[PDB]
């Protein structure tokens, strides 16, 4: 059965799934500070489902076969542009983080949806909840307009308040020579490109904003460089974590209901990011947006609904 | 003088213009409870004394 | 030439609070996008209470600054 | 573009009724039509009345 | 297999098949034999042949 | 004077609505609200009405208005501004008692007053019925038949009693 | 204006009486009409939820189909019902008063006077 | 809400306005608007928010003062009839009140203002509620007491709705607005009819809640509450753009579709009545309505208003609302007009 | 009709009046409600005792019974509102004019 009303009337009842081993847990940190090996490493130790970091391709991962979309369906979103080309009057730079934000709020929502759904915990790197910090960043170069922030913060009021945040931040400090010095050596020729005032702001933005939030609802825990790479102490402390803070104690199955009507609902979770307000950076014109959409459906597999698709297999069309 | 004005402003663009005032009169309201039912008091005392619905 | 479509500045004419602004609506602005309104008028529910004993013929001098949540 | 845009669409929104307009339209746009009307209708209730009278001269008009 | 995710109509809901079909033969059944006593009571009644 | 109890306690009747209905602080409204229901079962018991007198008193007075003194108290008010010490509330209780004086006056002087409907002022006693010897009251016979005539309207005021406590519980949830 | 008829059998969707007139025919152009609007629905239904609008869920679509025929094979059987009522009414009105409803004593037009309005 | 407790509440909607429908007496009538009154309050309230709570304020004020007309007007028949059938009223003052009453009820202009602040304060769901269902029990109320309803009192409430409703909508680019003031001029058609004809009453309120119903179903299918979110529709879900054209030039009652047949009708049914001037002065002001269902054909269907690049990821995955009824209601709004003497059933 | 409904009604109007014009406070205007009631009550009463309808006896009840289910629902909004803005004045309630 569908998950709905009805299942949850019939006992699917999110407090029967989930124990104490139940945790959101998303691993934060500048760019190059190893948060994604860490990441990797806490999830197989304690049984839990990794996510990899929302990029650009995310949502054509979970739809359709699955593999990457061509570019012109992303919006030609391109973070190599991003580092090339940083101020490109083309809006490239805020369309990027616009389209990430969508990304993560997505990943996000499919991380509550396994959660509650099988109660198996989740680790993400990065999530909604730290998405800003890019932003500030963008801003505080010159990158991206004031008007562009106040769009964001417009489209996150409105979709982040309706999610709970991770049970644990972890948090991974690395000092912006360090993380330059690992850039070189990563050997990506537009990474290289970043400069330290950048690195400098995203740290500014975690330490004077985020850690401080996240602080008063959720259990952080912040390592160095070298003890992250502990991820056997990193995993002891999270079982040791006594879990007293936070909008998850306030929770039952009849809330949780209500949360689990949302995340399994796609539409509905993107609903806000595409608001009506005209910014030059996320606004298509009729006659481009007409022609990728003509195109979107005449993609294998994307024409009908999963499922009706003869030219990739689907059969049975007749009764379905 | 005729086209492009006058057969344009004695029909068209007149009644056009009357609706638009009308509708700011209907819809420039103040949201405000007090004012709602103030007006209902009048419409029941207009209906007894002026038009004599009562009876 | 191509067919006309309503560009960014024909589609804000329908994107403010009212069809026909006037003096009297200029305040007006569009409601919010998801129906909610901040809470920020009055939210202060946790009470101090200096608080001794009933009697003082046994404690006395005992000040217990409390705060209280119902 | 200008010039044709100028002949059409601009001319009502720099229109203003004022006095030489408004005389001007009912001269121009009233007057021909209530002349004509009284030509027409005293020269119909002229012939009307000859032909009830048989003073009209209709010998052979049996096309109308 | 060429969905990621296996959709929610990736094959057919055979219950669903089952009772709709049916419910369309019972109706057609029914209506065909409600037809037929109505023009059976429409001719007793008026006496016809 | 006895003999125009019902018409004298109908006088303290309204003159107690134009109280709360000037509108003065919410704690000096509930006073005037009170005044009235107490003032109304009065009325009511003099018609024979006894029971229903008394259910003014348990459920009106002992019930409903308890709770509203205690949600003023909470909810609104905790100090009160001086009864009839503001513009608009003195106008209207003058006004109030003003119009209650000339219909008292016309309907004494003339026996009689008309406003919508046609009132006369013989004395509410004149239309009483002047037959009375059964060995039961007839008002308690018909509340009673609540539970024997009255199946249909138990069940419908059962159900919308016990539908109240579900929605004020959802109502003040907040979540 | 039918609402209190003398022989109204109330909160009944048919009564009895009207077993006495002809069934609607199987092959009525109303109730083709009734079966086509229900293979519209079936075919909006296929397009507002991405199916293949001709092909898919052929079961579906015969659902639509019978159900719409169905109740309006019942409808149309109360519409004919109360257009039979309206008339027997009308007619035993007119029995019962013919005072009101004479017969009228009609002329032929060589009897009768027409003014002419010449067209000149 | 636990969803077993939405189930109740909404059946106890229901079941107010079914007692309003079966009763012979003027006690129950009330009980049945005083049960539904308590029932739809929660789910107003339902998403919590300030909004929510001022429209739940406003509603509860407006239908308590109505409610106790209602029972004045009751009581009033009582004293001069002895008597409590749900008929005519037997006195003119109480006919006054009811009539007032029921107009306040449904929301008829000049007793108006609540109805756009409410809808707009509310989710999509209670909404189709509050402009559908909630027009039941009063109409059933004035189908039964309207020989004794005066005739000026219910023509003014039914002229000045339509000239509100009209204007009202002109100025509005909320969804929940439009639809409120669309039913204020709908209303306006029920009542102007009813001294005449109750059956055209019921004709134009079935055909009302159907397209009423079809219009709110496709907003909740892609959350639209606004005019220019309403625009992206487009590039979304084309066949919705279809499906809303078809229904709002149904709602304007232009031919051959399914809206024109009860202003077809209504009109009918006062001219044999020898009412020519407010039939053509009502035809007349509903070509308001047409103007502003057409601004929004405009803009969501017959041109393509600009997109954002965060539509593209909404491509990628399908409906998922229920829609229910959706295909057969909008076949239904549209495509009815050939069926027309089918309206004798409800005789 | 007897004198004494001419007050009774009088209260009526009187507390209809009170309901239709607002001051500040919410709570102020449910009181007026409750005065309705009261008033229908007691003539709904009075003509039912006077005439010996003896069944109609019970109705008084149901309309006192209704009604304060009524007041509890009112009286609740009330609190929400107060709740939102901490005070009950309805001039507060007034976002959805837009
Ligand atoms: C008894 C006999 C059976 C009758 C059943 C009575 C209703 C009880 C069952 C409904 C509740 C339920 O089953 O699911 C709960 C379940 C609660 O769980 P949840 O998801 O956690 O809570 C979500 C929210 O509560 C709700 O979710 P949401 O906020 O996202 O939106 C929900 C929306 C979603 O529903 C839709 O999919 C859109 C289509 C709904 C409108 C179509 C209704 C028919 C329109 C008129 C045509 C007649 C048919 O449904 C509604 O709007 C609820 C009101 C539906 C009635 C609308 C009033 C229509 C006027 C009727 C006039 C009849 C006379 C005409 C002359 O949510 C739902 O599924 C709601 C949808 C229910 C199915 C569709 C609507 C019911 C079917 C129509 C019945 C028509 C009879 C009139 C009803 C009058 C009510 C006042
Ligand atoms: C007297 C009775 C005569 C009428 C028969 C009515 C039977 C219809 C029951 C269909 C149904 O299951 O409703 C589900 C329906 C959910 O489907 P939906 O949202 O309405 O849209 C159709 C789905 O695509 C359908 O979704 P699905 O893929 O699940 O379809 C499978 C469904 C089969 O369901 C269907 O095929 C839907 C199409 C059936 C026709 C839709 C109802 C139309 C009713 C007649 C309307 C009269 C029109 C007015 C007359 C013409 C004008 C005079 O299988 C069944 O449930 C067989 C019915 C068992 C009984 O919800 C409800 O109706 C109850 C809530
Ligand atoms: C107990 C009696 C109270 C009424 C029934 C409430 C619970 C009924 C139930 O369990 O069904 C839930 C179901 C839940 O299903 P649903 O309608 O909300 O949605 C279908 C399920 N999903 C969405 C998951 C696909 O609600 C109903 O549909 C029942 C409707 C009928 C209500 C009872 C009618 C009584 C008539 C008198
Ligand atoms: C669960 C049932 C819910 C029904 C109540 C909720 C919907 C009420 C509103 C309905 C739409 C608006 C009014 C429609 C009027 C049409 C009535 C009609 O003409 O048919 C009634 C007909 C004719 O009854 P009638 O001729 O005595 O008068 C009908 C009432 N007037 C005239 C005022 C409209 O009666 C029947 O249909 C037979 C009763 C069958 C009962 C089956 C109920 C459904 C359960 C199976
Ligand atoms: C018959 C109507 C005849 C009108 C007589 C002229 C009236 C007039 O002159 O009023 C003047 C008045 C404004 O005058 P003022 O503001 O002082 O302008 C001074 C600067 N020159 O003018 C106004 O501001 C009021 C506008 C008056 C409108 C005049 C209506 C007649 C215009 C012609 C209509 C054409 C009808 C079309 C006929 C069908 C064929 C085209
Ligand atoms: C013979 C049969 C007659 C039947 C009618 C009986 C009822 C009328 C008799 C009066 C009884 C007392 C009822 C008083 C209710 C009105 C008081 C009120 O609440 O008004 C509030 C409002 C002012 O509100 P506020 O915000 O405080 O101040 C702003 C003004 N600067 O108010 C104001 O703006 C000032 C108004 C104060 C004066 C009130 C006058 C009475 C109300 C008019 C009734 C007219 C119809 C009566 C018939
Ligand atoms: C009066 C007549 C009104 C009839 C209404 C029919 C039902 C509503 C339209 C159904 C068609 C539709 O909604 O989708 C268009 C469909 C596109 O086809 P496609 O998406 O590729 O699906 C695979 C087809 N096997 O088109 C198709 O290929 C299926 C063939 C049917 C197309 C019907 C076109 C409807 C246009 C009606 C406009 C109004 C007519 C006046
Ligand atoms: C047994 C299984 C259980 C289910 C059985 C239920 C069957 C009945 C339900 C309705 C279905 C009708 C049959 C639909 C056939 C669709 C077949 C199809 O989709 O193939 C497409 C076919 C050929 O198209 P093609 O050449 O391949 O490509 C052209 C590119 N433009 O294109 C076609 O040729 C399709 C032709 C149109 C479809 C027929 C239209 C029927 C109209 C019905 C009118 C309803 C009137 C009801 C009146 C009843 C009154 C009693
Ligand atoms: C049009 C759009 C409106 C939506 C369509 C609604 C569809 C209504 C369905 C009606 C069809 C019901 C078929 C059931 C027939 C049957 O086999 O069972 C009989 C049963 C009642 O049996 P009964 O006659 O009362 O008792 C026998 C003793 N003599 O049958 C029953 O229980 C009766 C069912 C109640 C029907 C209510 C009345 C239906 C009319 C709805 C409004 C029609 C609007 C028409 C608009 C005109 C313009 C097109
Ligand atoms: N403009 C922008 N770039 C982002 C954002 N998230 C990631 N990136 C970029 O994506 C690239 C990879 O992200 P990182 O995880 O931080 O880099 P990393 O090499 O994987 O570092 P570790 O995983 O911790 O070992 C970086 O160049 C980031 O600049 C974002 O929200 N906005
Ligand atoms: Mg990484």
């Amino acid at each position: 059965l569908q998950y709905g009303p009805l299942a949850y009337i019939l006992g699917e009842k999110a407090t029967k799934k989930m124990t104490e081993k139940s945790k959101l847990i998303t691993v934060d940190g500048n760019i190059c500070s190893g948060k994604s090996k860490l990441a990797k490493e806490i999830a197989e130790k304690l049984g839990l489902k990794h996510f990899p970091e929302a990029g650009i391709h995310y949502v054509d991962s979970t739809t359709g076969d699955g593999k990457p979309l061509p570019v012109q369906f992303s919006g030609n979103c391109s973070l190599e542009k991003f580092y090339d080309d940083p101020k490109s009057n083309d809006g490239n730079s805020y369309r990027l983080q616009a389209w990430l934000y969508a990304s993560r709020l997505l990943q996000y929502a499919d991380a509550l949806e396994h959660l509650l759904s099988t109660g198996q915990g989740v680790v993400l790197e990065r999530s909604i909840y730290s998405d800003f910090v890019f932003l500030e960043a963008m801003y505080r170069q010159g990158f991206i307009r004031k008007q562009c922030v106040d769009h964001y913060n417009q489209v996150k009021k409105v979709t982040i308040c309706e999610y709970l945040p991770p049970h644990v931040v972890v948090y991974v400090d690395v000092p912006v020579p360090e993380v330059q010095s690992r850039i070189q050596k990563k050997g990506n020729p537009h990474e290289m490109k970043i400069t330290s005032a950048y690195l400098q702001d995203i740290e500014n933005a975690y330490k004077g904003t985020f850690l401080p939030e996240m602080s008063e609802k959720c259990e952080v825990l912040q390592y160095s460089a070298w003890e992250a790479q502990d991820a056997e102490k990193v995993v002891e402390d999270i079982e040791y974590l006594k879990y007293d803070k936070g909008p998850w104690l306030d929770q039952n199955d009849r809330k949780l209901h209500k949360l689990r009507m949302l995340v399994q609902d796609k539409l509905e979770v993107l609903n806000y990011t595409s608001i009506p307000v005209f910014l030059p950076e996320v606004t298509v014109g009729a006659h481009q947006s007409d022609q990728v959409f003509q195109e979107f459906t005449e993609l294998p597999g994307r024409k009908y609904r999963a499922g009706y698709n003869e030219d990739v297999g689907d059969k049975w069309i007749w009764l379905k | 003088l005729l086209d492009l004005i006058w057969l344009e402003a004695i029909l068209p663009k007149t009644i056009s213009l009357a609706q638009m005032k009308a509708s700011t009169l209907v819809t420039n309201q103040k949201g405000l409870i007090k004012l709602y039912f103030l007006s209902f008091l009048i419409t029941i005392l207009i209906s007894m004394i002026l038009f004599n619905f009562h009876e | 030439a191509r067919q006309w479509q309503p560009d960014v500045e024909w589609a804000e004419q329908y994107g403010g609070a009212v069809m026909y602004p006037t003096k009297e609506t200029a305040h007006w602005k569009p409601p919010p996008w998801n129906d909610v309104d901040p809470p920020k008028d009055t939210l202060v529910s946790n009470l101090t209470l200096n608080f001794g004993p009933q009697h003082p013929a046994a404690h006395g001098v005992l000040r217990l600054v409390m705060e209280l949540s119902g | 573009v200008r010039w044709t845009y100028a002949r059409s669409a601009n001319i009502y929104p720099n229109f203003r009724p004022n006095t030489k307009t408004s005389l001007l339209g009912a001269l121009f746009g009233i007057g021909p039509l209530v002349f004509w009307y009284y030509v027409f209708k005293t020269d119909r209730d002229r012939k009307e009345k000859l032909i009830q009278e048989g003073k009209l001269d209709r010998t052979f008009n049996i096309s109308y | 297999k060429f969905y990621i995710q296996e959709p929610p109509h990736g094959s057919p809901n055979w219950l669903k098949v089952g009772l709709t079909l049916g419910t369309s033969v019972f109706l057609w059944i029914y209506l065909i034999k409600q037809h037929n006593e109505d023009v059976l009571e429409y001719k007793r009644r008026n006496g016809l042949e | 004077m006895m003999l125009y109890i019902v018409f004298i306690l109908s006088v303290i009747f309204v003159m107690g609505f134009v109280g709360f209905s000037s509108k003065p602080s919410p704690i000096y409204g509930g006073l005037g609200l009170i005044v009235s229901g107490g003032v109304g079962c009065g009325i009511v018991l003099n018609f024979g009405g006894s029971f229903l007198g008394l259910m003014v008193f348990l459920i009106y007075l002992g019930g409903m208005m308890v709770v509203f003194g205690y949600t003023t108290a909470m909810a609104t008010e905790q100090y009160p501004e001086i009864w009839l010490s503001n513009k608009a509330v003195l106008g209207a209780f003058v006004t109030g008692l003003l119009m209650e004086f000339f219909m008292v006056y016309y309907v004494l002087k003339d026996k009689e007053v008309e406003v919508v409907f046609e009132f006369n002022g013989l004395g509410d006693w004149v239309i009483y019925d002047t037959g009375d010897s059964g060995f039961f009251s007839e008002e308690a016979m018909g509340i009673a038949a609540l539970y024997s005539y009255g199946t249909w309207l138990v069940i419908v005021t059962g159900w919308s009693l016990l539908i109240g406590v579900v929605v004020i519980m959802e109502i003040t949830r907040g979540n | 204006m039918m609402t209190g008829r003398q022989g109204r059998a109330t909160f009944q969707f048919l009564p009895d009486e009207a077993r006495s007139l002809p069934p609607p025919k199987l092959t009525d152009p109303r109730l083709a009409f009734v079966g086509f609007l229900g293979y519209c629905s079936g075919l909006i239904d296929n397009a507002i939820r991405r199916r293949p609008v001709l092909l898919a869920g052929l079961h579906r679509q015969l659902l639509y189909i019978t159900s719409f025929v169905f109740v309006g094979y019942y409808l149309l059987k109360r519409q004919d019902y109360m257009y039979a009522v309206r008339d027997h009414d009308m007619f035993s009105y007119i029995k019962s008063h013919p005072e009101d409803f004479p017969e009228k004593d009609k002329k032929t037009y060589g009897e009768v006077f027409e003014e002419f309005h010449p067209v000149r | 809400m636990n969803p077993i407790i939405f189930i109740i509440i909404l059946l106890t909607i229901m079941l107010g306005t079914i007692i309003v429908m079966i009763s012979s007496h003027w006690l129950l009538v009330w009980i049945g608007f005083e049960m539904n009154m308590l029932a739809i309050i929660p789910i107003m309230m339902k998403n919590h928010n300030p909004r929510a709570t001022e429209a739940s304020t406003k509603y509860f004020l407006t239908q308590s003062t109505a409610s106790m007309l209602l029972m004045m007007a009751v009581i009033i028949n009582l004293m001069f009839s002895g008597q409590w059938t749900v008929m005519k009223l037997f006195n003119p003052m109480a006919s006054m009140l009811m009539t007032m009453a029921l107009a306040m009820k449904l929301g008829m202009a000049p007793f108006h203002f609540w109805v756009p602040e409410v809808t707009q304060g509310i989710p999509l769901s209670s909404g189709l509620i509050l402009l559908t269902w909630q027009k039941l029990a009063p109409m059933s109320v004035l189908y039964q007491i309207f020989p004794s309803i005066n005739l000026n009192l219910i023509l003014t409430l039914s002229v000045l709705s339509i000239l509100i409703g009209g204007w009202g909508g002109l100025n509005q680019t909320q969804l929940r607005k439009i639809m409120a003031y669309s039913s204020i001029a709908h209303m306006g058609w029920m009542t102007a009819v009813l001294p005449y004809n109750p059956t055209m009453t019921l004709l134009n309120l079935i055909i009302y809640i159907i397209m009423t119903s079809t219009m709110f179903t496709m907003f909740m299918a892609n959350s639209t509450t606004t005019t220019l979110s309403l625009s992206h529709t487009w590039n979304k879900t084309p066949i919705m753009t279809v499906l809303i054209l078809a229904t709002l030039l149904s709602m304007g009652g232009l031919p051959p579709l399914s809206g024109f047949m009860p202003k077809w009708m209504i009109i009918q049914e006062m001219t044999k009545n020898n009412s020519i001037i407010l039939p053509t002065f009502m035809a007349i002001t509903a070509l308001l309505n047409l103007y502003f269902y057409m601004r929004l054909t405009y803009s969501t269907t017959l041109t393509m208003f600009p997109s954002t690049n965060n539509m593209k990821m909404k491509w990628q995955f399908p409906l998922m609302k229920k829609m229910t009824f959706l295909p057969t209601m909008v076949v239904l709004s549209t495509m009815m007009l050939p069926l027309t003497p089918m309206l004798s059933v409800l005789e | 009709m007897s004198m004494v409904y001419m007050n009774i009604m009088m209260a009526f109007t009187v507390s209809l009046v009170g309901l239709l014009m607002y001051r500040s406070h919410l709570m102020s205007s449910l009181l007026c409600l409750e005065g309705m009631m009261l008033s229908l009550f007691v003539m709904a009463a009075l003509t039912i005792l006077n005439s010996h309808f003896t069944l109609a006896s019970m109705m008084p009840i149901i309309l006192l019974v209704f009604a304060a289910c009524e007041a509890a629902l009112g009286l609740s909004l009330l609190v929400m509102v107060s709740n939102t803005y901490g005070t009950d004045y309805v001039q507060n309630l007034n976002l959805l004019q837009c």
